[PDB]
RNA sequence: AAGCCAGAGGAAACUCUGGUGGAGGUCCGUAGCGGUCCUGACGUGCAAAUCGGUCGUCCGACCUGGGUAUAGGGGCGAAAG
RNA sequence: AGAUCUUGGUGGUAGUAGCAAAUAUUCAAACGAGAACUUUGAAGGCCGAAGUGGAGAAGGGUUCCAUGUGAACAGCAGUUGAACAUGGGUCAGUCGGUCCUGAGAGAUGGGCGAGCGCCGUUCCGAAGGGACGGGCGAUGGCCUCCGUUGCCCUCGGCCGAUCGAAAGGGAGUCGGGUUCAGAUCCCCGAAUCCGGAGUGGCGGAGAUGGGCGCCGCGAGGCGUCCAGUGCGGUAACGCGACCGAUCCCGGAGAAGCCGGCGGGAGCCCCGGGGAGAGUUCUCUUUUCUUUGUGAAGGGCAGGGCGCCCUGGAAUGGGUUCGCCCCGAGAGAGGGGCCCGUGCCUUGGAAAGCGUCGCGGUUCCGGCGGCGUCCGGUGAGCUCUCGCUGGCCCUUGAAAAUCCGGGGGAGAGGGUGUAAAUCUCGCGCCGGGCCGUACCCAUAUCCGCAGCAGGUCUCCAAGGUGAACAGCCUCUGGCAUGUUGGAACAAUGUAGGUAAGGGAAGUCGGCAAGCCGGAUCCGUAACUUCGGGAUAAGGAUUGGCUCUAAGGGCUGGGUCGGUCGCGGCCGGCGCCUAGCAGCCGACUUAGAACUGGUGCGGACCAGGGGAAUCCGACUGUUUAAUUAAAACAAAGCAUCGCGAAGGCCCG
């Protein structure tokens, strides 16, 4: 698994052709976005829910946006 | 304190093998496990690796010497004789 | 309960010892602890300027 | 306490059967079969005993899948010979060539003197 | 293993192609790593040099002497041993030498030999002292040691 | 053993297949003269020659 | 055991003492290997050689798996046919 | 009628010997015609982690798993079974084989041989059938240009086929779930190695800057010329790539045994916080259980360095348990590299686990709540990593395979949004064949058998203790070893005790008994000076209450002269005979009190001395009557032999 730090990197690696799905996990203290690419599961951790909601609205269409809860 | 009166290094052999045999092997074991002064680097770090092979730990120089001593009397006299024959050949 | 008594010294005695004194507490381990404790003290005295190099080195050999 | 079993059919404590203890997310202790300890390259000089620096110490067949940089040093003979012996060889080459020039000059002036 | 005399790896240059030739000379006593040895007719008299017995002086001693011209060393190979060059005659190109057994032998003047004594010194001086040490000595040699009368 | 070769496994397979009782209807054949399978083999009584 | 440190005694030569160190086909003794005695048990046995206690050795000429080589007047034998 | 006759059958013996090695069973119930033996529950015990536990190799071959039967078999029985019958069960790129060579085996050439053949393994061989390179052509064809095909030139010693290890070498799979029986193989989820990609999959790198004539307010643009096979650091070396062949060099693969230390982990121990149990006659904030984070990445600790720079050290210094190190560059200061199995993070909590509840889908990876916490110690045990030593007339594999360097034959473009090329990032495709169940042993193997024998390994808790000893216990396992019941005669086998005497017994102290641990003393002759030696001999040993000694961490300021009740410098001070607080292992010594003199209270655990003979010692030996004084041994001595040779095979 690979860890992403910046938001635009996650966006560009989520709009890849081989991105199977995106799983959104809501923890007590952060939100994890896990995009399932061909080789790695890229995880991006966001500590604040307003940025989490902004990213959730900014996710690309046509891709599974499965949520773990 | 002094631990043995006379056996010294062959105290490891106990009462075995005979006093004359232990006395004979004592000098050889002392010379075989002694550390000589390396003639290449000047350090007292030249010690025996195998029989006839003497390695210096400092300058990593390996010399072909005697079985128990670093060099043998026959080897030294022969080297001097060869040097004299060479100086006669040149002269 | 018996460990608490033994830390106070009970059940140690002479008739409770089966191993040799060196088997119960090795001399080398006692010496090893002693050297480390005293070398640490001499070192800490050297960089606290309580002793110089020469007093340290003579005491180190002592 | 919990006792462990081999996970493969090799049942002897051979050099290729070395294991370490691992705790799983399922809270059990298991063997993980370890790879052998790799060695850094030894200097090509053959005289000094230390192993080369800046080179990753892995098993030989792992070097196939490493990057070029992780297998050598940015220097002449780098990744094959040590810096000290490279300096010695540079100095030795230069000085022996200079001695060749010296001998050539000496014999030329000897022939001129004749 | 099984030999009391050390062996010397000597690396030469191939004179006909770009290559390095590694030899396995018997170590003459006194040679050291990083030392240059010289082999040939014009080699100088130094310990470890190899040169034909015909060119050597009348009293030199040699280490790995050829029994016949052309082969490699055959004589005086065991540790501490040496042969002595007694005499020459350039007619018939012959040289008399003395072998470690004390016997004299006439050989061709073209036989090469290493100058000096072979290393390994007085290996037989030390008593073995132990049936175990005799066992370890002959285990590296061959199955001969426990000798039933 | 657990480690076995293909030929050994095939030989054991044939032995296992042929170690079974006769079908019941064989005894009803005309001029049968066979009562049971005399070539039955138990793993503990008789070991295979292999 | 060697090697090493300190102290003391000495006019010297040197000696003595206390530590450290950890050698050895070293000792006691497990597992292992072996097999002394009871001339014990058993002796149509558990066993076509086993069992109990007692024993020898237990860093080495040590114990052991697998792979190999040596075949009958031949092998192999620290040797008892 | 005979032949210790051959084959087959049958008696007495005789309902006899016997079903006695490894402590042990009991109560109730179920099923069932039937229960000492099956199953369940409750007790009492045993193995006691060097197991009667959990898993493998060899071997077995279906014994594995369900259901059924009750003939035979399981030396009593059986409702049970490793029996019998009917069905079922072994899933792989990454676990092995497969590949490599080892000791060795073995063709061909050659030699021998009546001959099947056997000798030999580089030797008496024209032993390379391969190659990016260049040329000559076929333009084979998307005939631009690049791929094939034939020949020639040049280069090319594995110098020898082949086989040989399921424990050696050998790239790369882990976590969770799942079955009646399979899983590192199935499912779920996370990875990873190797191979391929011609038409080139996408990016990034190469690589895209200077000079001059000008235009143009500047900036920025047009033309021409010139570069451009990366860059940084004094250095160790670093950065994401970083053109390059034949050839050469080197490394890894690739190394013994033993000792002592140090780091890390797993386990063990202690102090708390939860959750669930146990005791509660009295006491017990108590006792027990439980209290996760894989591979692979990134970061950071930690360990190591015989790596670098400054500098120049005797009044020598640094330093270890030991050592050892230094003008060939110490100490000190600053760096670099390797390992990183430890911690954090992605994986990750969604899973797992512990508890508390709620639904149904006859046999839901159901649903939900809470929790999965904070610490401390160590000559502890086991792995592992590292450092430093010792020992050797012993020096402790090879080859596949992979890599780095040297060199520069070549190739690439004319300044373009460029080329050759790329060990950089991501993407695409594939990984065939065989093995895989189970037992692995007081019942799945060998010994005629469910045989007290034999049979190679891995893991390893608490107490006592020197201890992987013995004894007791927890996890896990079992039912006492192919039967039970009732009695307690002789004789036995195994184990004890015995007044007084103490070897009078006997061939003979055979057997048994005495001694035994540790502490403090004390130890002779003789000696090869090492030993003898635990010589011999003597005293002590419990319990309880204390005392003393033996460590580690922090903090050692005289203060507003001031504001970033807190600091940047200093007027403003003297722990310097060292204090203050905090924390923590066992060990040793001394004392008092005390018990019916008993205290190594079980377990563990040397009888001793004086001589004689032999063998020096340690070792070995007649598997199955001889373990010895026999053999071996080091030491000593003799003999042959300089290779067309000595000894030996054929
Ligand atoms: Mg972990
Ligand atoms: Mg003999
Ligand atoms: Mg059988
Ligand atoms: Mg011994
Ligand atoms: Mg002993
Ligand atoms: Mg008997
Ligand atoms: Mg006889
Ligand atoms: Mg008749
Ligand atoms: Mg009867
Ligand atoms: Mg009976
Ligand atoms: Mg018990
Ligand atoms: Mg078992
Ligand atoms: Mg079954
Ligand atoms: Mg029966
Ligand atoms: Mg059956
Ligand atoms: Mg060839
Ligand atoms: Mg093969
Ligand atoms: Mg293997
Ligand atoms: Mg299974
Ligand atoms: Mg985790
Ligand atoms: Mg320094
Ligand atoms: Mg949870
Ligand atoms: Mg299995
Ligand atoms: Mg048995
Ligand atoms: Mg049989
Ligand atoms: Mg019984
Ligand atoms: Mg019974
Ligand atoms: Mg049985
Ligand atoms: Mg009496
Ligand atoms: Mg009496
Ligand atoms: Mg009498
Ligand atoms: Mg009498
Ligand atoms: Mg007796
Ligand atoms: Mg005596
Ligand atoms: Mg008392
Ligand atoms: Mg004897
Ligand atoms: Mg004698
Ligand atoms: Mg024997
Ligand atoms: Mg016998
Ligand atoms: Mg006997
Ligand atoms: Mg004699
Ligand atoms: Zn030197
Ligand atoms: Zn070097």
């Amino acid at each position: 698994p690979r860890k992403i730090e910046e938001i635009k990197d996650f966006l560009l690696t989520a709009r890849r052709k081989d991105a199977k799905s995106v799983k959104i996990k809501k923890n007590k203290d952060n939100v994890k976005f896990k995009v399932r690419c061909s080789r790695y599961l890229y995880t991006l951790v966001i500590t604040d829910k307003e940025k989490a909601e902004k990213l959730k609205q900014s996710l690309p269409p046509g891709l599974a946006v499965k949520e773990l809860k | 304190a002094k631990r043995t009166k006379k056996v010294g290094i062959v105290g490891k052999y106990g009462t075995r093998y005979g006093a004359s045999l232990r006395k004979m092997v004592k000098k050889i074991e002392i010379s075989q496990h002694a550390k000589y002064t390396c003639s290449f680097c000047g350090k007292t770090k030249m010690k025996r690796r195998a029989v006839g092979i003497w390695h210096c730990g400092s300058c990593m120089k390996t010399v072909a010497g005697g079985a128990w001593t670093y060099n043998t009397t026959s080897a030294v006299t022969v080297k001097s004789a060869i040097r004299r024959l060479k100086e006669l050949k040149d002269q | 309960k018996n460990t608490l008594a033994r830390r106070k010294g009970r059940h140690m005695g002479i008739g409770k010892r089966k191993g040799t004194a060196n088997a119960r507490m090795p001399e080398k381990v006692t010496w090893m602890r002693r050297m480390r404790i005293l070398r640490r003290l001499l070192r800490r005295y050297r960089e606290s300027k309580k002793i110089d190099r020469h007093m340290y080195h003579s005491l180190y050999l002592k | 306490v919990q006792r462990l079993t081999y996970r493969r059919r090799l049942s002897y404590n051979t050099a290729s059967n070395k294991t370490r203890l691992s705790r799983t997310p399922g809270n059990r202790i298991v063997y993980l079969y370890t790879k052998k300890v790799g060695k850094a390259p030894k200097s090509a000089c053959g005289v000094c005993p230390g192993r080369l620096r800046g080179v990753r110490a892995v098993r030989p067949k792992v070097l196939m899948r490493l990057s070029k940089t992780k297998k050598h040093v940015s220097r002449a003979y780098g990744g094959s010979m040590c810096a000290k012996c490279v300096r010695d060889r540079i100095k030795r080459a230069f000085l022996i060539e200079e001695q060749k020039i010296v001998v050539k000059v000496l014999k030329a002036q000897a022939q001129s003197q004749k | 293993p099984g030999r009391g005399a050390p062996l010397a790896k000597v690396v030469f240059r191939d004179p006909y192609r770009f290559k390095k030739r590694t030899e396995l000379f018997i170590a003459a006593e006194g040679i050291h790593t990083g030392q240059f040895v010289y082999c040939g007719k014009k080699a100088q008299l130094n310990i470890g040099n190899v040169l034909p017995v015909g060119t050597m002086p009348e009293g030199t001693i040699v280490c790995c002497l050829e029994e016949k011209p052309g082969d490699r060393g055959k004589l005086a190979r065991a540790s501490g041993n040496y042969a002595t060059v007694i005499s020459h005659n350039p007619e018939t190109k012959k040289t008399r030498v003395k072998l470690p057994s004390g016997s004299k032998k006439v050989i061709s003047s073209a036989n090469r030999a290493v100058v000096g004594v072979v290393a390994g010194g007085g290996r037989i001086d030390k008593p073995i002292l132990k049936a175990g040490r005799a066992y370890h000595k002959y285990k590296a040699k061959r199955n001969c040691w426990p000798r039933v009368r | 053993s657990s480690h076995k070769t293909f030929r050994i496994k095939r030989f054991l397979a044939k032995k296992q297949k042929q170690n079974r009782p006769i079908p019941q209807w064989i005894r009803m054949k005309t001029g049968n003269k066979i009562r049971y399978n005399s070539k039955r083999r138990h793993w503990r009584r008789t070991k295979l020659g292999l």
